[PDB]
């Protein structure tokens, strides 16, 4: 069907200079290559956070420590305050 | 990864995860201080345990 044929040939070929050969675009007055693959290519890193979330920050955890190796001057206080609790107990 | 047809980053952040695959280790650092706390605890415990065993029979 040459209706279908000529329709599909113009359908294929009229944007084929926008897809097959990159002679960017004749009817569109703004250029097409600085829309999606140049501006909007960094789109998702213009739409999400840059240099922390997309670079993802493989980050070292803060090494949380013990009671800093001091028994004496606080274990005696814990012992005497425990005497005071057992007074109150 | 086969979802994104225009991939270009999934091997990058894949390698970024496999870089940080030795993530970070923990700490069972306490082998000097925790023995001191259980030493004081076991000392007071054995003192109290023998004391009340004496005082019950007394």
């Amino acid at each position: 069907q040459d209706l279908y044929l000529r329709e599909l040939k113009d359908t294929k070929l009229a944007p084929s200079t926008l897809q097959d050969a990159e002679g960017n675009v004749k009817p569109w007055n703004p250029p097409q290559k600085p829309n999606l693959p140049e501006l909007e290519l960094q789109g998702p890193e213009a739409l999400k956070a840059y240099t922390e979330q997309n670079v993802e920050t493989a980050h070292v955890a803060k090494e949380s420590e013990e009671g800093e190796s001091e028994p004496i001057e606080e274990d005696w206080l814990v012992l005497d305050d425990a005497e005071e609790t057992k007074e109150s107990h | 990864r086969s979802v994104l047809k225009n991939t270009s980053v999934i091997d990058k952040i894949e390698s970024y995860v496999k870089q940080y695959k030795p993530v970070k280790i923990d700490a069972s650092k306490q082998l000097q201080v925790i023995e001191s706390f259980e030493k004081h605890a076991m000392t007071n415990a054995k003192e109290t345990e023998s004391l009340v065993s004496k005082e019950l029979k007394d």
